[PDB]
């Protein structure tokens, strides 16, 4: 199911102590199922609200959710100085997961591999996994940014090695997963210059908030990331 | 077969039991129990439905001890004990489902149904019917052959043995009620794509198989042949496909020694 | 005859009993080379008064006439086979199953919608022809040429017209919607249905080789067959299937039938 | 039913190594039931994706399909000189299968061959044969007609079964004929009381169906063309 | 169900030769059941298809239609000099029947008489047979009334079947009678109160349906139709 997530505005300039509400919308219909992200500059996206509505442990308390089915909306109560950063929304309803443009205003992973393939040849990467099993009950992801643009989820396996791929990429695309390392893989077959991007893995993990229905998913831990260049 | 007096004595009796699973389709290594997910032809003409998509009628033939080493002996079948085996599966609606509606449960198992079983001497003998004529029934199954428009309704060329697992598509083929006369079945077919399954279990049930005459099936060969469909209704996955769901039969049939000639 | 003749004793013996099998195929109005078994697509009239169905969309009653072994060699003291016992069922229950082949979607992605709607199963056994009274859900239907159908027809066909009397002596002739088996008379017959009405009602077929029906009276006096001649009838209309335009045809199935006969005397 | 396939750009011009998207929109709803052609200038028609998202093989992975319902993509990750072509949608939910009216990009086995008359008089009937070679007639798909006036545009004049069955495009329904011959191993067409406008180049195709596991109704696609033959209406006769 | 058809153009130019097509919009959905007719100068329309897209015989293979819902097509394959008339489409999804504007083309067997007097006072009762011939009565069809106002479109009068029962637009239906009379093998219509607004041509026709095996409600099209009699209101007397 293909849903497109436009984020407004495109970039907001505000002074500390002033009430921001940045937005989005669903091309379609997606209930509560909708994540928050901040990323500061270098630094890999953080997930802030779960569900439309839920604060993520550690997050403070001044950042709010709202909104159903199509439209949504971050709030943040008095802005501070910590708060510049990129935000990104993110749809969890269907896959491939989607993420909005963006807005201008302990479990750890690692990522290695290469950094420079030539066209048309294949990018692999590993994300090493510490202070948790791979055999948890959550989805192993990979999502890249390519220069100056959003986030694009490539895809997720699980323990037990089923996968979900974005159609997109459908056609060149592997992820593998090694319980005997406790690490898990991404191959991309063919590559050309759109393929320049920071690849993240990510831990996608639900959430049992007693919602009910399907399960709510989002991404609540990332590696570094790397840059690859073709 | 002139068929005469029950043999008597403490090693004349002689207990069945067993279980046997559903052949629904069986599409990978994961979906046992299941059938590939259902297509729908744009014509009658183009229907040509894929081998994993069509359940199949199981069978089991069931060696009984030797009896009359090389007037003989026939093991013959007097009583049937059988029910659905995991009726409870049914209430996982939390795997793989559809939404009922915004953060409902998952839909569960319901539609069409067809609970089958048969206990006889020889395998089960079978009638053709189609439900349309001209679908191509594919590589691997066993279906009425020289298909006609007749066959639609009632063609007696198409007559059978069940004498072979995941072969017989259940949608082809129905017992055949001028023959079987040495078996006894029973069959329900519940249509309707909402339909509730309906399923009692009970270890306090018997089924006499004796006709008029006092006769229960008389094995040949000393063989007991066992036929099963438990098709309990098609699982719906979230994009809405839809995929048929069986469940296994348990039987316990005893036997008695009975003189013939 | 059950009351024009005097019933007497059955007679014994090994060539007492005989036994018929047979299918009755159904007739629901076969509009093509391919459809044997579904009407064609039903239509809907604007008004009662111009209800005018096509041969193709109604369904028919069965019938078929089994010679049996010729008895005597007339009237009088004489010998009749009697009808003791049937078994039934309707063949092809399973061919339902078949929700893949020109169906309709019951969502995106989704399985066939299977065939449901309106059932009427029925089953006679009789030494003579079913006898018929005619009903009329309206009675400005134009029933087209090649059926047989009350005649005459008034409002009161509507409810109870009993000028509207026949004999099931044809197939693929009278239509089920205007003919029901007539209460007043069949003393010679024994008959049974079941009219299951709405759009979404789901098909309940039992099949099993193990029931019999017993057909005596409350005398122990079975149909006794004129003429040496056992007759059958059935109607086993199993619903409506849905074409992907929604266009919805009847679809009917064989029945079987196996009877058990015996040699029984009666008089005048 | 009747859909009409919308398609943007009606024609664009890039660079070796851009990315480029082309998007169509359908008249009504057609879930997943999306086909995208590629059409190089004298050439017939190739099938590039299947079912919104399915990649044929031998189709190169910089090739990408996307949308639902009423709204779709086809994305070229990083174009190359061989992708000069035109790009046709074509929606397979429901016939009349229809097409878009095309995308013109420009840049800065089973054989099927059509025979028949190049030239009939105005009135007149035209008449064509597809030779299947390589695969028997009696296959379980439909064997397609699709014409393509000198202007572009594809229109799916119809096609027939092995076994006779025939879907004819509503528009032209009382003036063709599609015929089959199992014997001689071709499908044939005919075309009465032709017109000016029936002057085009005739495509034979397969039109099968493709076992995705999605459910629900076949999922078709033309994947198979023959080489396509012009016919010309006049009224001189050489 | 009340149900405006508009027409779009309401007028066209074109040269023999042109490929012609004339749209139609339904204010509510009428899923296919939708007619269009011909009418040339002087004469009574003409059904060209039943059903959005049934040809009628005798029609030319250049015509068709398409559509569904509320957006319908008819299209004129190749512009013929034959052609030059006004096009109505027809709603046959509910009563009142009712037609399109019309769209007027300019390029650069059952037989029914109308009868009765030419002219009525106003407040006066208008009278009109339609004598039928080579067709009984007694068929499984309607018999309907239509009238054209000078040069402004048709509107459906009501019909009646043999046997008694009628339909009425709902616009007339407190002055309007139709009767039938199996025995003359004719059917009348009576218009009281008659005023200047009742000038017009006034057309009997058969309005009977198509076995098409679409299934559902029965497709109705008026497929013969009378010469027309023109009724003029008039206070003078000759």
């Amino acid at each position: 199911m293909d849903i497109q997530m436009t984020q407004s505005p495109s970039s907001l300039s505000a002074s500390v102590g002033d009430r921001v509400t940045i937005t989005c919308r669903a091309s379609q219909g997606i209930s509560s199922y909708l994540n928050w992200y901040q990323q500061k500059p270098g630094k890999a996206p953080k997930l802030l609200i779960s569900a439309t509505s839920d604060l993520q442990s550690g997050v403070p308390s001044r950042f709010s959710g709202s909104g159903s089915g199509t439209d949504f909306t971050l709030t943040i109560s008095s802005l501070q100085p910590e708060d510049f950063a990129t935000y990104y929304c993110q749809q969890s309803y269907s896959t491939p997961y989607t993420f909005g443009q963006g807005t201008k205003l302990q479990v750890q992973l690692q990522e290695s591999g290469p950094g420079l393939v030539k066209p048309s040849g294949t990018l692999s990467l590993t994300c090493a996994v510490s202070g948790d099993s791979i055999s948890s009950s959550n989805w192993w992801s990979w999502v890249r940014q390519p220069p100056g643009k959003g986030l694009e989820w490539i895809g997720e396996i699980y323990h037990s090695g089923g996968t979900k791929y974005n159609p997109s990429l459908k056609s060149r695309v592997t992820i593998s997963v090694d319980k005997s390392k406790n690490h898990f893989s991404l191959k991309l077959r063919s590559v050309t210059a759109a393929d320049t991007a920071v690849y993240y893995c990510a831990r996608n993990r639900w959430f049992d908030n007693n919602r009910g229905g399907y399960y709510y998913y989002g991404m609540d831990v990332w590696g570094q990331g790397t840059t690859v260049t073709v | 077969v002139e068929v005469l007096e029950v043999k008597t004595g403490v090693d004349s009796i002689t207990e069945v039991e067993c279980f046997l699973t559903p052949e629904m389709g069986d599409p990978d290594e994961h979906l046992r129990g299941f059938s590939k997910s259902i297509s729908i032809s744009d014509t009658f003409e183009s229907d040509s439905p894929n081998r994993d998509m069509l359940p199949c009628y199981s069978v089991a033939r069931i060696p009984l001890p030797n009896l009359n080493e090389d007037n003989i002996l026939m093991w013959e079948a007097v009583t049937l004990k059988t029910e659905v085996i995991g009726v409870t599966s049914l209430m996982n609606v939390h795997s793989n489902g559809q939404a009922t509606h915004d953060n409902g449960a998952g839909k569960p198992v319901q539609g069409t149904s067809f609970h089958f079983f048969s206990v006889g001497g020889e395998a089960l003998e079978l009638q053709g019917v189609l439900f349309n004529y001209r679908t191509k029934y594919p590589d691997g199954t066993i279906f009425p052959k020289n298909a006609t428009v007749q066959s639609q309704v009632m063609n007696t060329e198409h007559k059978a043995y069940l004498d072979k697992n995941k072969a017989y598509p259940v949608e082809c083929w129905v017992p055949d009620p001028t023959r079987n006369e040495n078996t006894r079945y029973f069959g329900t077919l519940t249509g309707g794509e909402n339909v509730p399954p309906v399923l009692h279990i009970t270890n306090t049930a018997t089924t006499v198989l004796l006709d008029e005459f006092g006769v229960g099936p008389l094995c040949k060969g000393d063989n007991l042949y066992l036929s099963a469909v438990d098709v309990c209704g098609m699982f719906t996955n979230r994009s809405g496909s839809q995929q048929w769901r069986g469940l296994s039969r348990y039987f316990k049939v005893q036997l008695r020694k009975r003189r013939v000639k």
